[PDB]
């Protein structure tokens, strides 16, 4: 420790949002929520 | 940091749902340069805010957000105002109102209440948008639901102006609850993202806000079924074999 | 910004809160956001061992076929756990969940009669009713009361399918002749991952009462109200399943409009 742990997964999860259209912002938030 | 992304995602899918607002907001506490990305990709509960100068509720996302301001789509405008914040072309301003009324009858049709708003952006060879969803079911009762869509599409118009490809990406979030807390709480929440292609004639009678209108109605007539089946079906199958 | 020190209370966190099964793949995506492993084993240290106590992890020693749980109840400090139906103690390594060095441990209470007879009517209870079940029966005295904790595990993995669930439940009777007043807390986590995230998160809360005569024959009434509460709470469940799907999933979106036919988008557009 510490160290990278196993998985008995096979695959990594796809993350099919990541592909979507970005729009780009005239200014970025001062806080996320 | 790519592989930094795929990690905060992978954990997004793991972390109770019942949780993700607290856990976008302690995700990106966690690792600030990630901020924009995660805003982008991970799909939140859908807020509801009201447009005073018009009297219309509209959906929050981060594709109506600049700053810590939104835009309504009744009136064009930020909430709290803004000085300098993303806008629509005019031409393009005019197809999101159209697709604004368009997708306030669709929800009509498949809803019969709840909230629908749907923003548009240019691209450098055509336009993105998102149409959003939220309806809640009678709250009043032992068991309450809530349905949030976020359905993200691409368009890519050929240089002809007669087909376009259509690319949609579609969240639907489902949470259902019972009302009782905590002993004999029981909630069961979360959400399905899936993926449709199309390429489809673009003219005076099959215009872009029908053939988008079109692969919104197939994919949520779709995942209406999928969620059926996996949260009343799959679920309920694991519990049973516990 | 955030302090190294919030860095780590988040992280910390977000590894308490891993869904059955997915304790590795929250720590690998947490351990790399990070980005700071001396930070990490200090700071979340408390997290991994906080982790298996709450999840009742189940254990299997070298040398005895019935696997234990780790719960709190079993902590015996620096590192080790009591292993009551065994009469040993052992390591446990937090991270890689294992077990090791085997020491007999002295018990003898003999709160422990009725430690062996409860453990003796759960472990039949336990196999008759769950599919891979595990039990533990913990005895002690918590404010100069003598206490039997029965604790119950049962999970199914199928990380090849994107899916994992389980099933806890602790059982703490204060033995007050002539009536024990039983407490309980049943727990259900499911969690479904295929190009999603699904979570089914429920629990209940169990008081009741029992006569005590016996070690054996009071077990017996101990099993007979563990059985009933927790056969009702899965019929509840599955009462609530029936009510979500045929009226309340209803009433969020229709198959169809009222006319049934799917949209004339010309229509809608003019």
């Amino acid at each position: 420790f510490i160290s990278e742990l196993p998985s008995e997964e096979g695959k990594k999860l796809e993350h099919f949002t990541k592909l979507r259209p970005k729009r780009n912002k005239k200014q970025q938030p001062t806080q996320a929520a | 940091s790519d592989q930094q992304l795929d990690c905060a995602l992978d954990l997004m899918r793991r972390l109770p749902p019942q949780q993700i607002e607290k856990n976008l907001s302690d995700l990106i506490d966690l690792v600030p340069s990630l901020c924009e990305d995660l805003l982008s990709s991970v799909d939140q509960p859908l807020k509801i805010a009201r447009d005073k100068v018009v009297g219309k509720d509209y959906l929050l996302c981060d594709y109506n957000r600049d700053g810590d301001s939104y835009r309504s789509p009744w009136s064009n405008k930020y909430d709290p105002p803004l000085e300098d914040g993303a806008m629509p072309s005019a031409r393009l301003r005019k197809l999101e109102v159209e697709a604004n009324n368009a997708f306030d009858q669709y929800r009509d049709l498949y809803f019969e209440g709840g909230v629908s708003s749907v923003y548009l952006w240019d691209l450098d060879h055509g336009f993105a948008g998102v149409i959003l969803i939220k309806k809640a079911g009678d709250g009043s009762k032992k068991i309450k639901g809530c349905w949030d869509s976020i359905h993200v599409v691409e368009v890519q118009e050929k240089s002809s102006g007669r087909t376009a490809h259509y690319k949609l990406t579609s969240t639907v979030m489902l949470w259902l609850q019972t009302n009782k807390t905590g002993s004999g709480t029981m909630n069961l929440g979360g959400s399905l993202t899936r993926q449709m292609e199309k390429d489809e004639t673009v003219s005076d009678s099959s215009p872009h806000i029908a053939n988008i209108g079109r692969l919104v109605e197939d994919m949520e007539n779709k995942i209406r079924s999928t969620l059926n089946e996996i949260y009343f079906g799959k679920t309920k199958d694991i519990v049973n074999g516990l | 910004r955030v302090s190294d020190e919030e860095k780590v209370r988040i992280a910390a966190k977000f590894i308490t809160h891993a869904p059955p099964g997915e304790f590795n793949e929250v720590f690998n995506d947490v351990r790399l956001l990070l980005n700071n492993d001396n930070l990490l084993r200090e700071g979340a240290a408390h997290a991994f061992a906080q982790y298996n106590m709450d999840q009742f992890t189940p254990v299997k020693i070298e040398g005895y076929d019935d696997q234990v749980l780790i719960t709190e109840h079993g902590d015996l400090g620096n590192g080790r756990f009591l292993d009551p139906r065994n009469k040993i103690s052992f390591k446990f390594d937090h991270l890689r969940k294992e077990a090791s060095d085997p020491q007999p441990e002295d018990t003898e209470s003999a709160l422990k009669q009725w430690r062996d007879a409860c453990d003796s009517a759960l472990r039949a209870y336990v196999k008759d009713h769950y599919p891979n079940g595990f039990c533990t029966v913990y005895g002690k005295s918590i404010d100069g009361q003598q206490t039997i904790i029965a604790c119950i595990e049962s999970h199914q993995f199928q990380p090849k399918n994107f899916w994992n669930g389980r099933w806890r439940s602790e059982w703490k009777f204060t033995i007050t002749p002539p009536t024990a007043q039983v407490a309980a807390v049943l727990k259900i986590q499911v969690h479904y991952y295929e190009d999603g995230n699904v979570q089914l998160v429920s629990h209940k809360d169990i008081q009741d009462s029992v006569q005590v005569s016996s070690d054996v024959q009071t077990a017996k009434e101990f099993i007979k109200i563990i059985e009933n509460a927790e056969n009702e709470y899965q019929t509840a469940i599955s009462e609530n399943y029936q009510t979500m799907s045929d009226t309340t999933f209803k009433a969020l979106r229709r198959q169809l409009p009222v006319t049934r036919t799917k949209i004339d988008w010309n229509k809608i557009l003019s």
